[PDB]
RNA sequence: UAGCGGUUCUGACGUGCAAAUCGAUCGUCGAAUUUGGGUAUAGGGGCGAAAGACUAAUCGAACCAUCUAGUAGCUGGUUCC
RNA sequence: GCAGAUCUUGGUGGUAGUAGCAAAUAUUCAAAUGAGAACUUUGAAGACUGAAGUGGGGAAAGGUUCCACGUCAACAGCAGU
RNA sequence: CUGAUAACCGCAGCAGGUCUCCAAGGUGAACAGCCUCUAGUUGAUAGAAUAAUGUAGAUAAGGGAAGUCGGCAAAAUAGAU
RNA sequence: UGUACAACGGGGUAUUGUAAGCAGUAGAGUAGCCUUGUUGUUACGAUCUGCUGAGAUUAAGCCUUUGUUGUCUGAUUUGU
């Protein structure tokens, strides 16, 4: 890195854009159980295996 | 308040590195107002962040112990550690003496 | 019942930090100059001047002086009052030799 | 000397993002994947490895074209359009 | 010296800073030197200035899955009156 | 049907608020923020790495840590604005 | 952007491990060791007392290895002419 | 509220060992000068002498003190 292919940072964008918490209104909706991101990633504690 | 950002684009504007600006604190929350590069140039300018010169390093007693070597002294057997051909060596004496009477 | 009276002083430092690692002659000098303050002042609250905190630290952690001409002033507070109503406030007198003077009340005038 | 300190030297891949499976399971040196088997005609599988299959057989991706068989032999694979009645 | 190694204190640490580090002491230091990156060699197979050593914390023989709920004259357990 | 299989899974104990949080020489005063400052920020000191650096960049590897604003329940084995 | 006693690997913000370019003044043979300048830090839970036993350094009159498996650990010598 | 107690200061005792600063036909020599000498001076000069048995430190687990400055009723608990 810092000097890269073009997949892995196609990669690393959609890690990027993946890296967010639920919008608020998904909790407020009609029969809406999912109270949380579950599938979010932090770079200290797991590293992406590409 | 915070002022981390403010030294670091004083030291880097004025050209000196960090350990040399001065942020006095009579002015502090104008200088927290300040949050760009152009705003520290106006205020490096009024005299509000200034350089901080140089800590000085006098090589004044290296000019008097090499002008007591110039006249002979600090040369006994015991201001001494390396060898005769370590110092000056034989070679160079040589080539010295050598190309001389070439 | 103004007791504002300021007053200048030795300390003697020497049979203070005797013994005392010498990573620790100067910290334990503030430490011990606020406590100064506190037995002869009475007051709990002390405000050491940075001018003394140079005076302490001229020669490094362990180079204290023996003897320290203090100016100790006390004074009311003010601006959401601590627990005390008077404070102490340790500035330097910076003389030629601190030997050989003693205690001398300050007048204000 | 076997445990930490030559970990400590580990920075490196064997493995690259294989094109047909996308996994990190292309060797480098070998230039073969070693979990579906680019660059052959096939995908490896295994009737000893009945997980893997499970993990990578029909019906677990998004069925392109598949979905659309069973509904479409559902009316006997008809071509045209339909007519308007009525409403 | 740097580097590479790892000799003794059978020192420290020994529910550690560390699944083998720390500190002194020490071998070698210009070449049978040290090292990166690429590549080659794969399990009864490799590679070995050879110790049955090393082959990713595994090695007189790797790891994974499956046959496999392998076999057991041997241990242990085996549920109310 | 259950007391025991160094039983499996999940929870909770005594130990015990003990063991400890002791390498890398080091902190101190004032002000400001703030409800609250040994730890934040600024000024004044004192020092350290001492240019085979605790300095300037990069290869590998990570992947948005980069930079700003707001913020402190969680992490930062004390604290924290 | 970091390129490492917090951005990589070691289950972690782990006194370990990992490739290199620049590299000032003095003493000194020296890119050793100590001190400084440019640059960077002041981070590594803190306060008070400072007894047992420790870990790390030291010093011991007279004798001098009588200690121990063994002068191992320490001391001595140590540069240069 | 006391020939109390403390922080200082002074004195004794002690330890080291003669301070800073000034002076000096003291000073190995070496320059610069002049009436060039029969100590001819000026300047440089580690050191030496006089002041200097000085100066420093002296209690933190030394002694004493009429000198200077201060301090001296906060909380809590208890009975056959």
């Amino acid at each position: 890195a810092a000097q890269k292919s073009f997949r892995i940072k196609q990669k690393m964008a959609k890690a990027k854009k993946q890296n967010r918490p639920l919008p608020q209104w998904i909790r407020l909706r009609t029969n809406n159980t999912i109270r949380y991101n579950a599938k979010r990633r932090n770079w200290r504690r797991t590293k992406m295996n590409i | 308040a915070n002022l981390r950002t403010q030294k670091r684009l004083a030291a880097s504007v004025v050209g000196v590195g960090k350990r040399k600006v001065w942020l006095d604190p009579n002015e502090t929350s104008e200088i927290a107002q300040a949050n760009s590069r152009n705003a520290i140039r106006k205020l490096v300018k009024n005299g509000t962040i200034v350089k901080k010169a140089v800590t000085v390093h006098s090589k004044s007693r290296t000019r008097a112990h090499a002008q007591s070597k110039r006249e002979g002294r600090h040369s006994g057997y015991g201001k001494r550690k390396g060898t005769r051909e370590a110092r000056l060596p034989s070679q160079v004496v040589w080539i010295r003496r050598l190309r001389v009477l070439r | 019942l103004k007791d504002v009276v300021t007053r200048e002083y030795t300390i003697n430092l020497h049979k203070r930090l005797h013994g005392v690692s010498f990573k620790k002659r100067a910290p334990r000098a503030v430490k011990e100059i606020k406590k100064f303050a506190k037995l002869h002042m009475g007051t709990d609250d002390v405000r050491l001047a940075p001018e003394l905190n140079q005076a302490i630290w001229k020669r490094g952690v362990k180079g204290v002086e023996y003897r320290l001409r203090l100016r100790i002033s006390r004074k009311r507070n003010e601006e959401e009052d601590a627990k005390n109503p008077l404070f102490s406030y340790v500035e330097p007198v910076l003389v030629a030799s601190a030997k050989g003077l003693q205690t001398v009340v300050v007048e204000e005038d | 000397g076997k445990g930490t300190p030559s970990f400590g030297k580990r920075h490196n891949k064997s493995h690259t993002l294989c094109n047909r499976c996308g996994r990190r399971s292309f060797h480098v040196q070998k230039k073969t994947c070693s979990s579906c088997g680019y660059p052959a005609a096939k995908t490896r599988s295994y009737n000893w490895g009945a997980k893997a299959k499970r993990r990578h057989t029909t019906g677990t991706g998004r069925m392109r074209y598949l979905k659309h068989v069973s509904r479409r032999f559902k009316n006997g694979f008809q071509t045209g359009s339909a007519s308007k009645a009525s409403a």
